[PDB]
């Protein structure tokens, strides 16, 4: 899970 | 939740070109990266449905693969060697943008983008 | 001025748009953010939210005091995070085609 600036996304990693 | 079309690989509207360094990336850079280890994640744009990332086309606006660069490479697609140049780039920092810096993405990512630096250096003269 | 409208109307417009432009639609708030030690660092914040207001509002005196507060945006993410971070190289993205932008900025 990667968080830039108040916005979260599933990465490739999880 | 689809992937979106592939970039373009062809337009009759862009002016196309050919020049040494164009024909350097072609066959000397992006040659030793597609024979990478490393390189299978990348040879083809990113696929979100297989790999259950329905937030990759949603953050990414700009994809680009090595499958892209290589195919506009071979109908001589960009003007100058910079453009293409970018085109790996913008691979690269949608890795990074995406992923954290330590994911094996990140790390394959990296990897192969140290070896592009070094090749880069070699570059030829117009 | 017509430089003015066009950073406003084109410029302004077309970074807004971009798909990393959301970090810097809006001031940082580095409490809410949990970003430490950001205002005792960057003495002078900067974003698209307060250009396009300050264009609305007549406040630059001329074109290049709209960029310089570009510049301003792009330099304190520069400045405050570590290069090759991924905030980076989303506003290193914006100064791109900031930049190009620029070049067919309209004569006075």
């Amino acid at each position: 899970w990667k968080t830039i600036k108040g916005a979260t996304w599933r990465t490739k990693q999880c | 939740s689809t992937n979106p079309p592939p970039p373009e690989t062809s337009n009759p509207n862009k002016p196309k070109r050919q020049t040494n360094q164009l024909q350097y990336l072609l066959r000397v850079v992006l040659k030793t990266l597609w024979k990478h280890q490393f390189a299978w994640p990348f040879q083809q744009p990113v696929d979100a449905v297989k790999l259950n990332l329905p937030d990759y086309y949603k953050i990414i606006k700009t994809p680009m693969d090595m499958g892209t660069i290589k195919k506009r490479l071979e109908n001589n697609y960009y003007w100058n060697a910079q453009e293409c140049i970018q085109d790996f780039n913008t691979m690269f920092t949608n890795c990074y943008i995406y992923n954290k810096p330590g994911d094996d993405i990140v790390l394959m990512a990296e990897a192969l983008e140290k070896l592009f630096l070094q090749k880069i250096n070699e570059l030829p003269t117009e």
